[PDB]
RNA sequence: UUAAGUUAUUAAGGGCGCACGGUGGAUGCCUUGGCACUAGAAGCCGAUGAAGGACGUUACUAACGACGAUAUGCUUUGGG
RNA sequence: ACCGAUAGUGAACCAGUACCGUGAGGGAAAGGUGAAAAGCACCCCGGAAGGGGAGUGAAAUAGAACCUGAAACCGUGUGCU
RNA sequence: GACAAUGGUAGGAGAGCGUUCUAAGGGCGUUGAAGCAUGAUCGUAAGGACAUGUGGAGCGCUUAGAAGUGAGAAUGCCGGUGUGAGUAGCGAAAGACGGGUGAGAAUCCCGUCCACCGAUUGACUAAGGUUUCCAGAGGAAGGCUCGUCCGCUCUGGGUUAGU
RNA sequence: CGCGAGCUGGGUUCAGAACGUCGUGAGACAGUUCGGUCCCUAUCCGUCGUGGGCGUAGGAAAUUUGAGAGGAGCUGUCCUU
RNA sequence: AUGAUGAGGUUAAUAGGUUCGAGGUGGAAGCAUGGUGACAUGUGGAGCUGACGAAUACUAAUCGAUCGAAGACUUAAU
């Protein structure tokens, strides 16, 4: 059995995100926990709090291991940007896009 | 020595102001670059308390700020008067030290490595 | 100045490859806590 | 550097405005061509 | 064993194929709104203060309609 | 044997309106939950957002950005390389 | 059944395929229409089917009409979306530490120290701006970072003249 | 007539002005004279350095062979004979 | 530049501190004496000294964690 949470329009741009997510999948849960508390990317407290969110729903939906269970996807996609603008010289604007990513952990324990 | 991404009196002012905080409260929580360079300050301001003569008096007012500390009782002594009197008596038999460096995480920022310097 | 050409997405994946991350030191704190920086001392939910 | 438009409440309400474009005939006549857009405000 | 000779296993990454997502609003269907007309009226008011407006008026009120201090309406005759 | 929302009036939407100009003047973009709001009581994570259940509904990848959701683009897996 | 022909640009001629609508006829659809997606199907071509998903109401076929009828190019127009690239930049400048606040503090508050302006970065007062002013409250968006703060948002207040 | 996305801009085809000359003139000369804004964050190739990956039929540590490639390579004067 | 390279990581002299130097500056402060004074002289090559040298575990190089071989066939001599 599968337990996931996702984080819908979180304002970390998706580059910036997959960096640290690409850290803790395939790895148990109790030691991506120690790796999101360790790096000091921006991202690291909410890939973090997503994954003790699909935890959460492990123990309690689906009555899983929690002691025992590995994070077997970790993605992120885009989300809706937030197109600004930006005044350089000469009357001249450029567009800033600020990107928004959907961050969704899923884990199990690899039985069914 | 380390320049500290300052002028030759920014780092100077910098560094003594940095200097009587820790003898003020004893230990401080700064970066750790600032902490590898007030090292090298406070103990050799400390050497100077161990002397307790009138002419290492006038040294290490050369590098103190004019802080006074609220002691128990409300009495009040300069960080010149503590220097001389209370850490200047704790490392008398002590032959270098004075200091520890204690790194911790990073800060949220910046990656600026976080340290306390204690003063052991 | 300005590209001659567009980098493909071929191209573009091949030049981020060593645009890494590593994962950082994570030592147990042997007193109370959880896995703390190597070489530091913990603030927060650790005895270092 | 100083640019165009210094604003003045006075002139602007003089130069413009209504009184103004009710003084003389081809001022009407720009009164009647926002009243045939719909245009909101006038003068 | 020593020679001599041959052929792998590697995928940091990439390619093709497949699968599953996300973004995005094409396409399909829909219509309050428009478009072109036909027939029948009518066309232009105002110093008795027009057209236009501006401020107001609901228990709570921003806007838009509605109506002006008798203000989110009044009277009366008929429908209902 | 007119238009179907980049069309058809600029305007199907609190349009000559945001907005632009000192001024005349110029001038947009923006329709679609379901039959019915029955619009998710409660539980869990979280500061909150968000989610995971449960529940409504014929359908909830119909959850209010809400009919279908095409490509560009972004991903995660892989079989052969 | 013989025989002959069949490179081709401007250009001429011929025969077609699809598209939307109309007419008549004949039909198909919640036992799932159109679309959409996939497939190893058929036709000489433009094209046509079928199957399976998705989809949740329309649409084929035959014959004949009508045309806003076919796009890859116009430094086309309008939308999205990349590339450059995690690159340039982050708008003159001195802060440091302690305490506090909180989900969270290099930035918020308080404190000390230091530094800067000081014929002014100090006071008034016009123009001009309109409510930004003041209290609580908030942290989506705005602030070139952060944010517990704000000229931001929410709620409630605030301007009194015979001279 | 190597080299300005390496540099200067004195020379010259810019707008000003003046002389000579020519033209009725506005102007002109290719005659002088004074003055006259030099944009670019390097994608690819190429170059100068520097890492990572893998291979080199066990894995390591250390010393080396040199297939090759590159650098160097100039010359005066004086004294003896 | 980065990273690489090199010296070290407690059985440790790696860096700092401390102690002693080297070199540098040129006679500290305080005190005494003299001068009405400004100042002189003595105390005293004095004090001070960033990167240099030596000594010293005083402080910090913690506990840890990760990667890493199992030796293919073929034929020929042996």
């Amino acid at each position: 059995m599968e337990a996931k949470a996702v984080a819908r329009t979180i304002r970390i741009a998706p580059r910036k995100v997959r960096l640290v997510l690409d850290l803790i999948r395939g790895k148990n849960a109790a030691e991506a926990i120690a790796i999101l508390k360790l790096t000091n990317k921006a991202s690291s407290p909410v890939i973090e709090k997503v994954l003790m969110s699909a935890l959460a729903n492990a123990e309690h939906n689906y009555d899983m291991n929690t002691d025992e269970l590995v994070v077997k996807e970790a993605y992120a996609n885009e989300g809706p940007t937030l197109k600004r603008f930006r005044p350089r010289a000469q009357g001249r604007a450029s567009a800033i896009n600020k990107r928004t990513s959907h961050i969704t952990i899923v884990v199990s324990d690899g039985k069914e | 020595y380390r320049k500290l991404g300052r002028t030759s009196d920014q780092r100077k002012a910098m560094l003594r102001d940095l200097a009587t905080s820790l003898i003020i409260s004893e230990r401080i929580e700064t970066t750790e670059a600032r902490a590898k360079e007030v090292r090298s300050v406070v103990e050799k301001l400390i050497t100077l308390g161990k002397k307790g003569d009138l002419a290492s008096r006038r040294n290490a007012a050369k590098t103190l700020r004019n802080v006074e500390i609220l002691n128990e009782d409300e009495t009040t002594q300069t960080a010149l008067q503590k220097l001389f009197g209370e850490i200047a008596e704790r490392y008398t038999e002590r032959q270098g030290g004075y200091t520890r460096i204690l790194k911790q995480g990073p800060r949220r920022g910046d990656g600026a490595e976080s340290v306390i310097i204690e003063l052991v | 100045a300005v590209p001659k050409r567009r980098t493909s997405k071929t191209r573009k994946n091949k030049r981020r490859t060593h645009f890494k991350i590593s994962v950082p030191g994570m030592t147990e704190c042997p007193n109370c806590g959880e896995y703390k920086l190597s070489h530091r001392v913990c603030k927060n939910c650790g005895s270092y | 550097v100083k640019r165009t438009y210094q604003p003045n409440k006075r002139k602007h309400s003089k130069v413009h405005g209504f009184r103004k474009r009710m003084s003389t005939k081809n001022g009407r006549k720009v009164l009647a061509r926002r009243r045939r857009k719909g245009r909101k405000v006038l003068s």
